[PDB]
DNA sequence: CCGGCTCGTATAATCTTATGTGAGCGGATAAC
DNA sequence: GTTATCCGCTCACAATGCCACACGCCTAACGAGCCGG
């Protein structure tokens, strides 16, 4: 670890107007970094002769220098870094956009990959300065080239909490609103109805949609129909590209739904529509999250009406078990077990009652009498969309909270009968402090142990590089989908997606070559292997690869974080050690 | 090479010493004292010590 | 009811329902009581310096009959008072005087009378005193000693099960921890042999340390075991029996008596058969002979006829020895009673393990354990074993050690010696054997009956005793050859090691920390701090996990929620609110004595051990007005476990609902609606809130900020009650009421408020007056608002209008948007104060000058300087300009032995000049507010230093003239009033000066003559004021001493003003951080239907994830407070009548359930009401106690009193589109802080800077103009891509290749992007220090 | 009139809340 | 007996990264210096 010239440090800040391949750079710090490029551009254009004239001109900060600096920036990328680097997405390269400020702006979709807060997290800046370094930082490391993760083939550009709330609030329905049941021409007329205030954002309506489907072999097929949908869904359809079918935006669109929206858009179309589609999603998600106005208030946490008598019946039952212990019929251990069972049952009943009271209380007039629907409550939209929180956190807010366990390892008799909307008294808060400090100490030591194990694994696997193409053997392993005895945990599709077959696995129709012996199990081919219900597939591993001083290519299969088979040189031992050692904190 | 264990320039008076320089000074003092004791036909107990 | 004269300025509306009975004590009591206990004239010498002088002295030579004894001690007056000591640089010391009496005897008579006694006041050392705020002053700065939490002196019986031998068998070690001395441990091996060790050496059998105190083996077996008596009947002998010994056994034979068969063979002995023997009362039964086949004879037996040793003590018996004792007639035979369950033969096995046999051999064996190779000699081993335990010099338990050691053995008295005894060690062995048997249990460590706190005075006297021991060794070595009758006891007491030890501990220990002066909260929570690190305790990487969790006896003694997080959690605990240090050093906490039915008000204090016997009610238990538990079963607790008890069963009740927490988290309103993690983060982030330009009270605060802001030191409090007589911006002069004047010449009071000066975190400590002229104040009331205070209320940040809504993504995870109205009202602007010094140094080649003559610089940079070489007071300078012009001589090669004579006198001491002027660092700016000049005694002062002299001299004249003018007027009134007697003429009086009134002739009464004598007494008082002025000017005029080498010092302060900008960190009191993302204009804000914009947009998504739900209740209550404020403002702008205003304030102050204030405005007499309205018109301040909060419905009714909506949600419009935000949003007033993680302390950059010396790498840090550490994991990351050339630049061109990097720099400036690889210089460094070992290492080819 | 004092400076000394490994070596331990 | 193993004791070696900040880094006695008594 050598310290490095042309570097810098700041605190960061969001800036949601950026594109994906650029970042906000402070003006003064960018004049400070690129001083020799500035000196060269000044002595080229005749505006100075010596180096000292250029030093005086750039210490006066004259108005020619900013135009010169903008000529210096234009196509010259910059590396950014966050300090506890775990996995290889820790440092990435962007282009700069100049900012009159003192902080670094940073595109919000990337912020999950850095695992960055905005709680005061600091970042650092390095400069590629030669020609090959600029060209590597543009090709191998620009942030439009890192969508899928190297640990598993999943997009790392999932839209986060606020965009989730915006898109979930746009694409819903309610059974009586302005302009319900009218008819429309395009999606743009639905937009023009939303702006004028004539029709509301979610009122059901038949529209006309043209959609393109590329089942024709390399071209697009138009198809025009009338579909029963929503004004918000017709507005969101205007940023979907040509490829996808309309049933991707007809549902309620929580978090996993838009994640697989991005994933199917990556599968069918390519790279550039995936990047530009993530940008349009981020922009319109923030826009309609602004126009929502989704607040939170103390009257958005509905207490159940039946909490009181459930606690009263639980107290009657524990008094009865206490009397059965007092007469001497039941021993102390079974008394303990009966009490913990009945408080578990009472907690589950209270949680069921509060969730049933929140999710569907909203009754609205039909233009007939009354109906039922999913609610428009605040925290229920914050949980049901999967933006922040689970059933557990929203359970502790209004229903009673769990059973706190003492640090000895036992679990206490009397559970915390209160929620957070009501007040906790002295003893119960003093009990909750145990779990607080226990979790904090566990995090404090877990960090260091994960760091040391990652250090040792990347020491082991460092000298190993994919070095030749085809070792050409006929060994390997046999994969079957794992089954404990409960449910099948991992199917055969997920494990043996993208690994090169060892032997020709025959069809269940015997003596029929279902797969050639030396091909790559890509996705369509994996489905056509799945259809005949194959239980065991033999496949080439790395542990039986033949190549001296390295690993052959077909013995490793396709690469993660990109699409095709792996190129000769990818230092797979280091990315493997990082992929094991990265989630060790969790 | 003595640039690779440099003598710390303080402000006012004396220079602050490193650790290697103190260890080499101790070794050289001990070596000179033993060489002089070999030069003067010392008794065996003292040269052993 | 009746309120103070500042308490009537505003009233905080107090919710909370419980009647309190005990107010908050003085929050800094522990520091002041400790250091007051340290230095005090103490009879009986149990503690303080007197104990340290009684422990060592008298000191005497090696029977040379020269001896030094001790008379008394005295502390000299401080030569320097506090503020100028903080300016100049020294400690706030105090000198010490010791009256020593050197005696020498007359020879051939040791009890003979001494012939020479010599008494002196020897000077030794300097002991630092304590400021009135509990702090110390060390090197110009102000430092605090943190209290320590360590293990108790005494004894412990730990188990430590598990990991030994992997068999599951537990162990039982017993440790004795002395207060000053050496350890003592007892252990078990899995062979059940009982071992001893001392000071963690190697193991020994405990039999030898039991023998070494003059014990025979039969005495050992008599003490540690009982007896069974066999009597030899001549055939098939008998056995005595108490039948309870047979319990839990298997009968080896047919147990029977009087023909009645009790137990058959093979049957285990039942308690039924035991009761049969109880009824039958059997004393003897008749065993078979072989039953003694395996037992052990207790004591030794010889042949009474021949002297043959038949069997010794602790011998395993056989039938041959039984036959021989029957032949010798030894019928009465003792036998060790053994068992596997109750009385285990544990000692006898160990006594058969050990090799060592008797007393002198035992002393030899211990003496060989302690030091190997030394000659085993009788007297040396005897002296070693005496000095380990049985002497005062090197084994001292305290009183606390004797306390715990008599308590943990069920003794009776609690006063014993500071040494051990025979009974102590054998009782430790007996108790350890009993614990191994099964009765009794272990003592867990985390329980606070075993962990004491050390305050400052005890650590101070320990270090002082260490220094006294070193000086004692030196003076004993000197006085051992004491043979001179001219020796006086200054010749022998070297005052260097005592001062070295005292200044070592107070200056740079591990427990002498800086005090964080950026809140009054930060100071008062840093002094109240209980630490577990340092000497005597553990370290932060060897503490495990059990000492960090919450033991269930932290209740009311240690705050559960205030702690640092990160590396050291649970070691730096903060002290509770009502906690008191015990008489011995444990932590006692208050409780209320309860009789049979009546909860009384007689408060008691309880230790950590006494609490686990009684029954204690929880605080919020509803009561009567007479005092009765109104329910029947009450939530209470007995021993670590809360439960539900009866009504005529409780004994003690809590004092208040505050006592669980500390002062750092009793200031969070609605704390009881928060997850404990976020309460921890809020309680950590309050004490980093930087102070603001204009301070501002909080609307929603707990009822605690008045005691915090007063009981700290940042505000000034009137000591005596009176009338305000003079108020300037600088000082306040108070006339004292005549009831509070002690009758000899009391007069007035003067408070000199501290102006803009430096704090330790470079923030601006300030004081301002808050009383008007001619206004009454009362004793114990505030006068000067310090930093972040407001009318005697702690007030850290400011409170603002906040809307919870997502606004265009500018608040994505935790970011905060701020409108420009917060900037234009400059209400987070912060003053900072930097300090820069410059010294003139006595180098070679000539000295250095402070002159204004600098070559190679322009005239314009010399303009801000005066002719003396120093910038003026108040010249607004920026980064780069010259503060102080200093020049250095530069020869370089002159070498003439005559030219240097003329250059040192005639040649100005200046031949060729190198510029070494103190310049402003880069970036920083500001306004020079203060310059200090310090000149060595001997150099003549420069004229600017003389200007400072004259200014300070006029300052010294002014105040003394003020006191003379105010003092002489009483005797002026007296000469006039006695001149009334006899005859006075007032028209003739006032035409001529006052001495002429004094010399106005009148017939001599006795009263006028005594008052004339008092007139010359004020004349000599005037002479005394003259000598006061002379005493001031001899201090000011005289030059300074300095460090060896320095001529003069110039100190320059600067002050700079920091506005707010995107990047700073603001955060509420509930743990909700944020970086200011954008800074919007006013018209892009969400405005409500009335038109007023909203200052700050938060993000709602942060509320359901982390359960900090109390902030929304704070938001609603704050909107209710400002809602009352707007109606009060509307009633004052219309200037309505005070009766209606009185009525509205009264109706706003009743409002709710059974609150305990009950104010009534029928005593405020139509002027306090208007002043109270002028204070309340910006909002009505509201109190909320922590665990006695305001319910939801009362917030609803207070929102109903104003015209606000009940739901707390208002329709909000849009700044950009002018449309409506559809659902209603939440607006309110939240109180926010500004933390000192400012962006202009972090944004740091580098293109090409400096380099280090050893390896040619760039330096690190911001100040040294460094580059970032592109560390190891980032290299793994670049290897993980296909990046190859970029790794080569980050490894070689950017650093450690010298020719490579200069070639690269020239190549960039030329406009060609190539590179030159080279080879790093640090690798050649690695080669040159591997070759420094015996390792050849080269490079092939 | 040399060092008594006073200084320049070169250089020696009586803990005590940790865990988990591996790895080796000395003392007991069970056979022809 | 004597030989090939088994077991308990003692001891070296590891424990994330980065940042700021701040204050610390000898002297009683052996070879010289000044000049007083
Ligand atoms: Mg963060
Ligand atoms: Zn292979």
């Amino acid at each position: 670890g050598k310290r490095v010239d042309y570097s810098g440090r700041s605190v960061i800040t969001v800036g949601p107007y950026l594109r994906l391949h650029q970042c906000g750079l402070p003006k003064k710090m960018a004049l400070e970094l690129f001083k020799p490029f500035i000196y060269g551009k000044l002595e080229l254009r005749g505006l100075a002769t010596t180096i000292k004239a250029a030093k005086k001109m750039v210490e006066r900060e004259e108005a020619v220098v900013w135009d010169i600096l903008d000529e210096v920036i234009r196509e010259h990328p910059v590396l950014l870094n966050r300090a506890p680097t775990l996995h290889r997405l820790g440092i990435q390269a962007f282009e700069p956009v100049l900012i009159e400020g003192k902080a670094i702006q940073l595109h919000p979709l990337v912020c999950a990959a850095y695992n960055a807060d905005f709680d005061g997290d600091q970042m650092a800046v390095h400069v590629p300065l030669t020609l090959e370094a600029q060209l590597e930082a543009r090709a191998l490391m620009m942030s439009t080239n890192n969508i899928l993760s190297p640990a598993n083939g999943e997009p790392i550009i999932v839209p986060s909490q606020d965009v989730v709330l915006g898109l979930y609030y746009m694409t819903r329905d309610c059974v009586n609103a302005k302009g319900e049941g009218m008819v429309l021409t395009g999606p743009k007329e639905a937009e023009r109805l939303y702006r004028s205030g004539l029709a509301s954002l979610h009122a059901r309506v038949k529209v006309r949609i043209t959609e393109y489907e590329k089942d024709a072999n390399g071209e697009l097929v138009a198809k025009t129909s009338l579909k029963d949908t929503t004004v918000g869904r017709a507005i969101l359809w205007m940023i979907v590209p040509k490829g996808l079918p309309y049933s991707i935006v007809n549902q309620a669109l929580g978090k996993k739904a838009i994640s697989k929206m991005l994933n199917t858009c990556y599968r069918i179309l390519g790279l550039k529509p995936t990047v530009i589609f993530a940008d349009q999603i981020m922009y319109t998600g923030f826009a309609y999250a602004a126009r929502s106005g989704a607040s939170v208030g103390i009257d958005d946490m509905v207490i159940p009406e039946k909490k009181h008598e459930i606690i009263s019946e639980a107290e009657a039952e524990v008094a009865e078990i206490q009397e059965q212990f007092q007469s001497g019929l039941v021993t102390a251990g079974e008394r303990y077990n009966k009490v913990i069972d009945i408080w578990a049952a009472a907690n589950d009943r209270v949680s069921k009652a509060m969730m049933d009271n929140l999710q569907t209380e909203t009754v609205i007039n039909r233009d007939g009498q009354e109906e039922k629907q999913v609610s428009f409550n605040s925290i229920y939209m914050m949980a049901d969309s999967g933006a922040r929180g689970s059933a557990a956190q929203i359970r502790q807010l209004a229903g009673m909270r769990g059973l706190m366990a003492k640090p000895d390892g036992s679990i206490i008799e009397t559970p915390i009968t209160a929620n957070f909307r009501e007040g906790l008294n002295v003893l119960q808060y003093f009990i909750s402090t145990h779990g607080a400090r226990k979790g904090l100490a566990d995090t404090a030591l877990k960090t260091a142990n994960s760091g040391y194990l990652t250090r040792r694994l990347v020491d082991v696997a460092q000298d190993l590089v994919v070095t030749e193409d085809d070792c050409g053997t006929h060994e390997g392993i046999m994969m079957t989908p794992v089954i404990e005895g409960g449910d099948v945990k991992e199917p055969l599709r997920d494990r043996v997606l993208g690994r090169v077959t060892a032997e020709d696995v025959l069809k269940p129709g015997t003596a029929d070559i279902l797969v050639p012996r030396n091909t790559l199990l890509h996705e369509q081919w994996c489905d056509l292997l799945e259809e005949n219900s194959v239980d065991a597939v033999k496949v080439r591993s790395v542990v039986s690869c033949d190549t001296d001083f390295g690993v052959c290519a077909h013995c490793y299969g396709r690469d993660l974080a990109r699409g095709h088979i792996i190129n000769k040189g990818e230092a797979i031992g280091v990315i493997a050690a990082q992929s094991i050692g990265e989630p060790g904190t969790q | 090479p003595p640039d690779l264990r440099p003598l710390v320039p303080l402000d006012g008076g004396r220079f602050a010493t490193s650790d290697l320089n103190d260890l080499y000074r101790r070794v050289i003092n001990r070596n000179n004292r033993l060489k002089r004791l070999l030069d003067l036909a010392a008794p065996d107990i003292i040269v052993r010590n | 009811m009746v309120y103070s004269y500042t308490e009537k300025k505003r009233i905080r509306k107090d919710f909370g329902k419980r009647p309190q009975v005990l107010d908050v004590p003085y929050l800094l009591s522990i520091q002041l009581d400790s250091f007051q206990k340290f230095i005090e004239q103490d009879p009986e010498g149990q503690y303080g310096l007197e104990a340290a002088f009684r422990s060592v002295f008298p000191i005497q030579s090696y029977s040379g009959n020269s001896e030094l004894q001790y008379v008394s001690y005295r502390l000299g007056e401080p030569v320097f008072d506090v503020q100028e000591c903080q300016i100049r640089g020294v400690t706030y010391s105090a000198p010490l005087r010791v009256k020593l009496r050197l005696v020498i005897y007359e020879r051939e008579a040791p009890e003979g009378t001494v012939k020479d006694i010599k008494e002196q006041e020897v000077y030794m050392g300097e002991i630092p005193l304590m400021t009135d705020n509990g702090t110390f002053v060390i090197n110009g700065t102000e430092r605090v000693i943190v209290s320590q939490l360590h293990r108790s002196p005494g004894v412990f019986f730990d188990s430590d099960k598990g990991k030994t031998h992997s068999s599951g068998k537990v162990l039982y070690n017993a440790r004795i921890i002395p207060y000053r001395g050496s350890w003592l441990d007892f252990e078990f091996d899995p062979k059940d042999n009982l071992f001893v060790r001392i000071d963690r050496r190697r193991k020994l059998p405990a039999t030898i340390i039991l023998r070494a105190l003059n014990y025979t083996t039969e005495q050992i077996l008599d003490l540690f075991f009982e007896k069974v008596i066999f009597e030899i009947r001549d055939n098939k002998l008998q056995m005595e029996l108490v039948p309870e010994r047979l319990r839990g056994e298997t009968a080896s034979f047919d147990i029977e008596a009087n023909g009645k068969v009790y137990v058959e063979k093979g049957r285990r002995i039942t308690a039924r058969h035991i009761r049969q023997l109880e009824k039958d009362d059997v004393k003897l039964i008749e065993v078979p002979v072989e039953y003694i086949a395996g037992k052990v004879v207790a004591k030794d037996y010889i042949d009474e006829s021949t002297g043959e040793l038949i069997c010794a003590a602790n011998m395993e018996l056989s039938l041959d020895l039984l036959a021989k004792l029957s032949q010798s007639g030894h019928k009465r035979i003792e036998t060790l009673f053994t068992n596997d369950l109750d009385h285990g033969p544990y000692i006898s096995e160990t006594l058969r393990v050990d090799p060592t046999n008797d007393r002198l051999s035992a002393l030899v064996e211990i003496y060989r354990m302690m030091r190997p190779g030394e000659p085993p000699t009788r007297e040396a081993a005897e002296s070693l074993f005496e000095n380990l335990f049985f002497s005062e010099d090197r084994y001292d338990l305290s009183a606390v050690g004797r306390m715990k050691f008599n308590r943990s053995l069920l003794r009776e008295e609690i006063e014993g010696s500071g040494i051990l005894s025979k009974d102590d060690i054998i009782d430790v062995m007996k108790k350890l054997i009993d614990i191994r048997n099964g009765k009794g249990e272990v003592d867990d460590i985390d329980h606070l009956g075993n962990r004491r706190i050390r305050s400052v005075g005890e650590m101070a006297e320990n270090q002082f005793r260490v220094g006294l021991v070193r000086v004692e060794r030196a003076v004993k070595e000197r006085l051992s050859l004491g043979d001179l009758d001219t020796l006086m006891p200054q010749d022998m007491i070297n005052a260097k090691p005592i001062s070295a030890a005292v200044k070592e501990f107070f200056g740079s220990s591990q427990l002498s920390q800086f005090m964080d002066q950026n809140n009054p909260l930060s100071e008062i929570t840093h002094k109240r701090r209980i630490s577990a690190l340092g000497p005597g305790g553990l370290t932060r990487e060897r503490a495990g996990f059990e000492v960090r969790d919450v033991h269930p006896t932290h209740y009311g003694r240690v705050c559960p929620i205030e702690t640092p997080e990160g590396p050291n959690i649970g070691l730096i605990n903060s002290l509770s609110v009502y906690a008191q240090t015990n008489e011995y050093g444990f932590l006692e906490t208050p409780y209320r004595k309860v009789t049979d039915g009546v909860v009384t008000d007689e408060i008691h204090y309880l230790s950590a051990i006494e609490e686990g016997n009684y029954v204690i009610a929880q605080a919020n238990s509803n009561l009567d007005e007479e005092g009765h538990f109104v329910e029947d079963l009450v939530t209470c607790r007995s021993k670590g476990e809360s439960s539900l008890f009866s009504r005529d069963q409780v004994d003690y009740m809590d004092v208040s609902t505050q006592q669980v927490v500390s002062v750092g988290a009793s200031l969070i309103p609605f704390l009881e609606h928060d997850d404990a993690n976020r309460a921890l983060m809020g309680a950590n982030m309050q004490r980093q809130a930087v102070p603001t330009l204009r301070a501002d009270k909080p609307l929603v605060g707990t009822g605690m900020e008045r005691a915090v802001a007063v009981d700290s030191g940042v505000t000034a409090v009137a000591k005596r009650g009176g009338v305000v007589q003079y108020v300037d911006a600088s000082r306040i002069v108070i006339k004292v009421n005549e009831d509070e004047m002690y009758p000899g010449e009391a007069g007035i009071d003067i408070y000199n408020l501290t102006k803009y000066t430096r704090s330790n975190q470079n923030t601006c400590i300030n004081q301002m007056p808050c009383v008007s002229l001619g206004e009454p104040v009362e004793r114990g009331d505030v006068l000067a608002d310090g930093p972040s205070t407001d009318l005697g209320e702690l007030a850290l940040g400011q409170n603002m209008r906040v809307a919870f809504m997502p606004w265009n993504g500018y608040n994505f995870e935790d970011s905060i948007l701020v409108s420009e109205r917060v900037v234009q009202e400059d209400r987070f602007t912060t003053i900072h104060i930097q300090e820069l010094a410059c010294v003139s140094r006595d180098t070679k080649l000539g000295p250095e000058e402070i002159t204004a003559d600098i070559p190679n610089v322009g005239e314009a940079a010399l303009s801000k300087l005066d002719e003396s070489g120093i910038v003026y007071i108040g010249a607004e300078v920026t980064g780069g300009d010259i503060l102080v012009g200093k020049v250095t001589p530069k020869g370089e090669t002159q070498l003439t032995p005559e030219e240097k004579l003329l250059r040192a006198i005639f040649g100005e001491k200046a031949s060729d000049v190198k510029d070494s002027s103190l310049r402003v660092p880069n970036g920083v700016s500001g306004t020079v507010i203060d310059v200090q000049v310090f000149t060595r005694d001997g150099v003549e002062k420069d004229k600017r230093a003389l200007e400072i002299e004259e200014m300070q001299l006029k300052q010294a004249k002014k105040d003394l003239s003020e006191e003379l003018q105010i003092l002489e007027a009483g005797l002026f009134s007296r000469i006039r009033a006695v001149l009334v007697a006899g005859g006075v003429e007032a028209e003739k009086l006032d035409k001529l000066p006052r001495d002429r009134w004094l010399e106005l002739g009148l017939t001599d009464e006795e009263k006028q003559n005594q008052l004339e004598q008092l007139a010359e007494q004020y004349d000599e008082l005037k002479h005394e004021f003259e000598k006061k002025l002379e005493a001031k000017r001899r201090k000011i005029t005289q030059g300074d001493d300095l460090a060896p080498g320095v001529l003069k010092i110039v100190k320059v302060y600067l002050a700079v003003k920091r506005r707010i900008q995107p990047g700073d960190k603001m955060a509420g009191r509930h743990g909700n951080k944020g970086v200011i993302s954008k800074i919007n204009p006013i018209e892009d804000m969400p405005y409500d239907e009335n038109g007023t914009p909203v200052d700050i947009v938060l993000n709602p998504l942060g509320v359901p994830s982390r359960m900090n739900i109390g902030q929304i209740l704070e938001t609603h209550l704050g909107m209710a407070a400002k809602g009352i404020g707007d109606k009060i403002n509307a009633m004052l702008k219309q200037q309505q009548e005070v009766a209606k205003l009185r009525e509205f304030i009264q109706r706003a102050y009743d409002l709710g359930a059974d609150v305990r204030q009950k104010v009534d405005l029928s005593t405020f007499s139509d002027e306090e009401v208007m002043r109270l309205a002028e204070n309340l018109r910006k909002g009505m301040p509201i109190a909320t106690p922590v665990f006695d909060g305001a319910k939801e419905a009362e917030i609803k009714e207070l929102l109903k009193l104003g015209d606000l909506p009940t739901s707390g949600q208002i329709r909000l419009y849009d700044g950009r589109t002018g449309e409506q935000f559809e659902r209603p949003v939440t607006v309110g007033y939240m109180y926010m802080l500004k933390l000192n993680h400012l962006v202009d302390d972090k944004m740091h950059a580098r293109s090409t800077g400096s380099y280090s010396l050893v390896t040619q790498q760039p330096l690190g840090g911001k100040a040294q103009f460094g580059g970032q550490r592109f560390g190891e994991m980032e290299v793994w990351a670049l290897e993980a891509y296909g990046a190859a050339y970029t790794l080569q630049e980050m490894l070689t061109v950017k650093s450690d290749d010298v020719n490579g990097r200069t070639k690269m720099y020239k190549n960039i400036v030329d406009g060609n992007h190539q590179m030159e690889p080279g080879m790093p210089e640090s690798f050649n460094v690695l080669l040159k220090e591997i070759r420094s070992l015996g390792i050849n290492i080269e490079l092939e080819d």
